[PDB]
């Protein structure tokens, strides 16, 4: 700037010290914070965090928490806690099934789960995604294709 | 597993050309010199200073963009994934390293690009030891003489059907190479779950392609015909890398090179389907010119 | 089985910097741009201030 | 050898009194200092610069 | 040698380029230049020093030093203290003209 | 005492900043500026 | 655009400049005004008439 130049300086040099540097922003630390990425380059960060399912229809508050908690979801796939948070944009946590609620030794299929999801914000559609959105959390052969839903 | 480093470049800072940077500096200069600007002030030495300054942040908007490429896994080059893979527990290993059989012919070799990045992509798919869909995949890529894996389950539960495919040549993988996945999956699976290991789980049908391309009257037809297989012979080996389908359009677009005005296809009458279970193999091709 | 960070090779994006190899370029970008009309490389010349 | 600046001190003036020369001694100071370049060139009253040894 | 004028940007070579370099040197301090801590003069540090016969031996040295370092195209003739008025010290600096 | 001191004390675009702008380009001197509010009629501006 | 200035503040720029450059005993009546770009109703002074 003007101060950077020596004290004996013209008004021409004093103006050029504000112009000839011409500083620029460096938005490089914001590329790896998902809560501070811009919306135009957000699916670049979703690839390297291995975000398995993604929709270009969510709000920005619903897009950044799906990337920030992508570590915790894949860290403990089997545990119920990750299942609670994989349904993040659909605000829904009602009930989870277990063995002893059914008395005759489980269903044939060794108790595949029929989870409960409740959505009041959106009523149109939202059914045909939930059988494949929960597919990545589901193991390959520990669970079967039986499913239950609720609107 | 899809390579992201084959897209158009993202711009983190905008990349203006030389002219609109120059007039943007002049406008700021006039405001600073307001009340003092004269025709004499915009002399030839002063202007050539401002033509430098319009060029220096032309090399700084190019500096921020070229730095932001090599930080993201999209368009990162060699000797720089070691800083990124350390953040994803990825260390490069030795595939026949520098043993000097004879001392002047040194033969040093590491893992190349575009497959070590894939392991970094699968780094988060190796955390869960409770066996999701990709942990059986992402641990089976530890070997070298194979290709990637796909998981499915038709029968009764806790019976995993994994299809161990392998690219080394004509189809059938050896059964001694098949035993290495149980050495790579011993304390990574779940203990009650039990997998069956089928190398070819649907069958192999022989495929070909016959294309009658046209080139322009012009440059040499030897290097332009051969450039079609430069994007094709590595493309066929990447089809069962994801276990997915080939199309008629895959037999068109992988043959369009510089000097093509139309192409043609005769080998399928209708397109075939290849699911995550179903796969096939391509025996031998013959792509010539019609001219 | 984690790898120690002290055995990694040095990366690409980290550069040793020099003031001279930037400033001697700015001499060799301005001297050819003047076509011999500026030839006073004395430090008291107010082009070397800027 | 960490030293504390004042609110008008500048980098090339400081490490000339400490080192005695400025060839390869300023950008090495910006190298071995986290977030020093991000801070504005007229330094704040109480920033800490750790000057490395053997310039 | 052809340089630019400080104000107004005009290319002048002989007369004012030799004057805009000497008159700048006497009032530019040391360390004000970026990455050049040895350019300038100690004359800004000669303020409020007592005006003795050893003080004129320093100012006639620092004029011969700071112009002898960075202005070889000026031959210094005489730095004579000609008046002490109200603490103000009048130093006459007659310089030769070259080119 | 400076061109920026007149812009902060009288605002850019004022009729008295434009007079200080005329002085601080040619010279650099002390200005004791008074500054008055704009009267409605141009005849009552002289009385202020 | 080009606005008309009262030309009284530009004369005091010369009274303050000649006192710093040439001294308070020196008239400002030949020195240049820097900010101008013209003069309303231009006066005639050719060479020596």
């Amino acid at each position: 700037s003007s101060r950077l130049l020596p004290p004996n300086r013209s008004s021409l040099e004093r103006s050029l010290g504000d112009v000839l540097p011409a500083e620029l922003p460096v938005p490089l630390r914001e590329l790896h914070d998902p809560a501070r990425c811009e919306a135009a380059l957000l699916p670049y960060l979703a690839w390297t965090r291995s975000v398995d399912r993604w929709d270009p229809d969510w709000s920005d508050e619903a897009k950044r928490n799906a990337v920030a908690t992508s570590f915790v979801l894949h860290q403990r796939k089997g545990t119920l806690t990750a299942l609670r948070q994989v349904v993040e944009p659909i605000g829904a946590l009602s009930e989870v099934t277990e063995w002893w609620q059914r008395s005759p030794t489980g269903v044939p299929g060794t108790f595949e789960i029929t989870v409960d999801v409740s959505d009041r914000g959106i009523d149109e559609g939202t059914v045909l995604e939930l059988e494949r959105l929960l597919d990545d959390v589901r193991p390959v052969s520990r669970h079967l294709t039986r499913l239950d839903l609720r609107i | 597993i899809i390579d992201l480093s084959q897209l158009p470049e993202p711009e983190v800072i905008e990349n203006l050309d030389f002219e609109t940077i120059y007039q943007e500096l002049l406008g700021d200069f006039r405001e600073a010199m307001a009340g003092e600007w004269t025709a004499e002030v915009e002399s030839d030495p002063v202007l050539k200073l401002l033509q430098l300054a319009a060029y220096r942040e032309l090399l700084l908007r190019a500096r921020i963009n070229d730095a932001a490429r090599a930080v993201m896994l999209a368009y990162a080059s060699g000797a720089d994934l070691d800083q990124i893979g350390a953040g994803f527990n990825v260390q490069r290993l030795l595939i026949r390293p520098a043993q000097p059989e004879a001392v002047p012919p040194v033969e040093a070799q590491y893992e190349s690009d575009k497959s070590l990045r894939n392991r970094i992509q699968l780094a988060f798919e190796q955390l869960s030891v409770a066996g999701p869909r990709n942990a059986y995949i992402a641990h089976a890529l530890g070997a070298d003489g194979r290709v990637a894996d796909a998981s499915a389950t038709s029968p009764a539960p806790c019976e995993v059907l994994i299809s161990v495919l392998g690219v080394e040549g004509n189809g059938q993988a050896p059964e001694a190479v098949l035993q290495a996945v149980r050495l790579a999956l011993n304390a990574e699976d779940v203990r009650p779950v039990a997998d069956r290991v089928t190398v070819r789980s649907a069958g192999i049908v022989p495929y070909q392609v016959k294309a009658q391309l046209y080139l322009f009257p012009g440059p040499e037809a030897e290097l332009i015909r051969a450039a079609a297989e430069a994007s094709l012979r590595d493309y066929i080996s990447a089809q069962r890398r994801l276990g997915r389908d080939i199309r008629r359009s895959a037999l068109f677009a992988t043959l369009h090179v510089e000097g093509v005005q139309r192409v043609e296809l005769q080998e399928p009458a209708a397109d075939v389907v290849l699911d995550e279970t179903q796969a096939a193999y391509c025996t031998g091709y013959a792509i010539t010119l019609g001219g | 089985m984690i790898i120690d960070l002290s055995q990694l090779p040095e990366p690409e994006v980290i550069e040793n910097l020099d003031f001279e190899t930037i400033y001697q370029e700015l001499l060799g970008d301005f001297r050819e741009a003047m076509a011999g009309e500026w030839t006073a490389e004395v430090e008291s010349d107010p082009v070397l201030k800027l | 050898t960490t030293c504390r600046t004042a609110d008008g001190d500048m980098l090339d003036s400081l490490c000339y009194h400490v080192y005695g020369h400025l060839l390869g001694c300023v950008e090495a100071t910006l190298d071995a200092n986290p977030g020093l370049a991000d801070e504005q060139q007229p330094f704040r009253a109480g920033l800490l610069i750790s000057f490395p040894d053997m310039p | 040698m052809i340089g630019m004028d400080r104000r107004s940007g005009l290319p002048l070579s002989g007369l004012a380029h030799l004057k805009q370099s000497v008159e700048d040197i006497l009032t530019t301090p040391l360390g004000s230049r970026r990455m050049r801590p040895e350019y300038g003069s100690k004359l800004r540090r000669m303020v409020d020093m007592p005006v003795s016969e050893g003080w004129k031996s320093a100012v006639q040295a620092e004029v011969a030093r700071s112009l002898g370092r960075w202005e070889p195209r000026i031959g210094l003739s005489a730095v004579r203290v000609v008046a002490v008025v109200d603490g103000r010290v009048d130093l006459l600096l007659s310089g030769v003209f070259e080119g | 005492t400076s061109k920026k001191d007149a812009a902060a004390a009288f605002g850019i675009g004022s009729s008295i900043y434009l007079a200080c702008e005329a002085i601080y380009n040619r010279a650099q001197a002390v200005i004791v500026a008074v500054g008055v509010e704009t009267a409605e009629t141009p005849e009552a501006q002289a009385s202020a | 655009a080009a606005r008309n200035a009262p030309a009284s503040a530009y004369a005091a720029g010369l009274f303050a400049w000649t006192d710093a450059e040439y001294g308070f005993w020196s008239s400002p009546s030949n020195k240049e005004i820097k900010g101008v770009t013209g003069t309303s109703r231009p006066v005639e002074f050719l060479d020596g008439d």
